[PDB]
């Protein structure tokens, strides 16, 4: 609310909110806020009438309703803005799919149902989840998304940088019956997003979180990759890059495994380090531990690719479902690698 | 006769041999030998087959079709191999 204003008006609204703060008063704090509103009407030369009695009371009553109910009161402009941004993000994702040799079955606004090669699925997931939040570097036709908005030749249309987004991936044999393939895709993307909890901190406190993940499945293997690790998934221009940050790590690691700098034994050798590292309790200890686990399959001479130290302590939970999952994000990273390869 | 021929044989080590273990087991030795279910050293017939086949494909460069038939084609297989290797049991060790 206080940020929604542009101009000296923000002072009035935040001091009203302070009058709403801690059940402070009505009919009483309507002076401090008013000794500025009347100041403002006297700050001009042609004002006609003021019923500040009614007006500041209604202005406080608005925010009081907002907070008591607990939701921004929706007006038609809200709906048409969300829907327009939905369609524009859809236009972005249409050429994001086409950027990765994909075939759209249904891409409409919020959702998506495409078919891509098993090779560029991770790239597409990353770039799509970022473009949904208006954060990208490509021109996608006539549309050049810019850090939370959608620039279209000087037109800055909004985006959905607050809305999370889940992702299901089914690595399927071309002879697999599409009935069960589509049903498994839908049932993962439904069950899992409601049923999984992964560690997140907002306000500096390790809490849980449910949506905005990426589930993978390969004929029995499953993995989940959290996409935000922040509950106001972005609130600054800073956190725009944090989106899908775990995915570029998996992409880099797959970039090392292919070129023959790491051996796929990496994907079968993390279990022994996992006991040590999840009971481990210091940062740089676990840092060196993963560095040397990789440095038994080697990544490089004079190692250069470490895991970015935000990935540890992240524990993924599940509400006791047949979907078995490792309780930690790095084991899920390596299962995502197993699932991607298993389809190549 | 499920099997046409049965060729039991001994494997006398000429030098010291090292068939490595494939395992996520953390052991003391960095590179241990292959172990059977009793912890004795053994040679997985996977390793017997791979090595003996890689050798035969060179000693007898003309009969590569007989070998590819009895021990399976390499890069584009259409059929099951006709020969089977049993895992090598330890039989006697020098002390
Ligand atoms: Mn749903």
């Amino acid at each position: 609310l206080v940020n929604a204003g542009s101009g000296s008006i923000v002072d009035y609204v935040k001091t009203v909110l302070k009058c709403i703060r801690e059940n402070l008063n009505k009919c009483s704090c309507a002076e401090k806020i008013y000794s500025n509103e009347v100041a403002k009407v006297m700050f001009r030369v042609n004002v006609e009438k003021a019923n500040v009695e009614e007006e500041v009371k209604n202005s406080l009553e608005y925010f009081e309703t907002i907070l008591n109910e607990g939701r921004i009161i929706v007006t038609p402009a809200w709906h048409v803005s969300i829907s327009s941004a939905l369609n524009r993000g859809l236009l972005v994702e249409l050429e994001l799919v086409n950027k990765h040799k994909g075939f759209v079955i249904y891409a409409g606004g919020d959702d998506l149902l495409a078919m891509l090669p098993v090779d560029e699925v991770l790239d597409f997931i990353k770039e799509s989840r970022r473009a949904f939040a208006g954060f990208g570097t490509e021109k996608l036709g006539n549309m050049c998304l810019e850090n939370g908005f959608v620039r279209i030749n000087n037109a800055y249309y909004p985006s959905l940088p607050i809305v999370g987004r889940s992702y299901s991936v089914i690595i399927a044999h071309y002879a697999d019956p599409l009935f069960f393939v589509i049903n498994d895709s839908y049932n993962l993307l439904e069950e899992g997003k409601e049923i999984i909890r992964y560690r997140v901190m907002y306000n500096g406190e390790y809490k849980d979180a449910k949506k905005d993940v990426a589930i993978f499945r390969y004929q029995g293997l499953t993995s989940v990759i959290p996409l935000s690790l922040k509950r106001p998934i972005v609130s600054s221009v800073s956190d725009f890059n944090e989106i899908a940050s775990i995915i570029d790590v998996i992409l880099e690691l797959k970039k090392r495994i292919d070129e023959g700098r790491i051996s796929v034994s990496l994907l079968y050798d993390y279990e022994k380090y996992k006991h040590l590292i999840v009971a481990s309790d210091e940062k740089y200890l676990t840092e060196f531990l993963v560095k040397d686990w990789i440095k038994r399959n080697s990544l490089r001479k004079h190692v250069e690719f470490t895991i970015d130290e935000k990935l540890y302590g992240v524990r993924l939970t599940i509400e006791n479902y047949p979907i078995k999952i490792p309780n930690d994000l790095i084991s899920n990273i390596v299962y995502t690698l197993r699932i991607i390869y298993g389809g190549e | 006769p499920y099997y046409a021929f049965a060729e039991p044989f001994f494997i006398h080590a000429i030098t010291h041999l090292h068939v490595g273990s494939g395992s996520s087991v953390e052991e003391e030795i960095a590179l241990p030998f292959q172990r059977d279910e009793l912890g004795y050293p053994t040679i997985y017939a996977s390793s017997l087959k791979g090595a003996i086949k890689s050798f035969l494909l060179k000693e007898f460069p003309d009969k590569r079709d007989v070998i590819y038939k009895v021990l399976g084609e390499d890069e584009n297989p259409e059929e099951a191999s006709l020969g089977t290797f049993l895992d090598a049991i330890l039989f006697a060790i020098p002390s």
